[PDB]
């Protein structure tokens, strides 16, 4: 009756991680991808100004 | 009269306060409890146990660990209705119209 | 074991978050140390600090002219005569 | 008085001995406090974020 709970929480906790690591993977891709488009904006921009 | 309590007396503070015309149960104060880890608690071991978010919010329910309820309610049920009727006809008792009922309940709770 | 960023006197000392350095000295210690006198020192002549003994220094000598006096000089009683009344003490004592 | 007139060596002695089991015992609390305190920081750790863009992740950083 207690390793019951025992094991509930150390599955809750198991899992608790691993959506931490499949979520932290998809912001950090999400915002990787985000900043290279960034960067080639600002490379055609670049292109396209003009000053001296 | 009422002198400055330092911050080194305030835990004593806390469980002892001083006298007022509306004091709490100070033998209960050690009882006051709210628990903020209920629902994550009850999330994560049901979650433990295999069952879906929409299960574990079908099943989750409030907590019973709180703050004890007054025996009051219960025991002085129908003199607390009849001051309650009293203050909504007398608008809230004004100049003393309820003293009836609550001085019967305050000698039923204190007995001199 | 409840408020580690409130309690820094049950924390590790800066050189254990630092990752770096016969028997080599322990990498992992505690402020709490400090509460201790001799958790790093050692308790070398601990119970034998208090066995080195001076002695005093008085001189009990006073010479004593005698030849200088002429007249006798007023004394003080130290205790009770016991040797006689010993009986009756206890029961005579609170007069005067 | 060493040979005959000594038991103040003894006593001492076994106070000594009590002292040093102190000692440790204190020594080894204190040292798993702290180790309880850095225990706490594994919940911030993110082995995610040693990944390199555009990178796969590592068993090295504990997966």
């Amino acid at each position: 009756n207690a390793f019951s709970s025992f094991d509930a929480c150390r599955t809750g906790l198991l899992k608790q991680q691993s959506a931490a690591v499949e979520n932290s993977l998809v912001r950090q891709n999400m915002a990787d991808v985000r900043a290279k488009a960034l960067f080639e904006r600002r490379a055609v921009l670049l292109d396209l100004v003009e000053g001296k | 009269a009422a002198s400055t309590i330092p911050i080194s007396q305030w835990p004593s503070l806390l469980y002892a306060p001083p006298s007022s015309p509306a004091n709490p149960a100070v033998e209960a104060l050690p009882e006051m409890q709210f628990d903020d880890l209920h629902y994550p608690r009850q999330m994560l071991l049901c979650r433990g146990a295999g069952y879906s978010l929409e299960q574990c919010n079908r099943m989750a329910q409030p907590d019973a660990r709180v703050t004890p309820e007054n025996p009051a309610e219960k025991l002085l049920k129908e003199e607390a209705v009849a001051a309650i009727a009293c203050l909504s006809q007398r608008e809230g008792g004004k100049d003393e119209q309820c003293r009836y009922y609550i001085e019967r309940m305050y000698k039923l709770a204190n007995k001199e | 074991p409840f408020m580690w960023r409130q309690r820094a006197y049950c924390a590790p000392v800066p050189s254990a978050f630092a990752s770096q350095q016969g028997v080599r000295k322990p990498l992992l210690r505690s402020n709490s140390e400090s509460l201790s006198v001799f958790s790093q020192i050692p308790d070398g002549l601990l119970g034998h600090t208090t066995s080195v003994t001076m002695g005093n220094s008085d001189i009990f000598f006073l010479p004593k002219p005698s030849n200088l006096l002429k007249i006798a000089l007023p004394a003080f009683v130290f205790m009770p005569n016991l040797t006689i009344f010993t009986r009756a003490f206890p029961f005579y004592a609170h007069t005067s | 008085r060493l040979t005959f007139f000594d038991t103040e060596s003894v006593a001492l002695q076994s106070r000594l001995r009590y002292a040093e089991k102190q000692k440790l015992f204190h020594q080894e609390l204190d040292r798993e406090l702290a180790a309880g305190h850095i225990a706490s920081l594994v919940a911030e750790y993110d082995p995610v974020a040693t990944r390199l863009p555009f990178q796969p992740m590592q068993d090295r950083y504990r997966v």
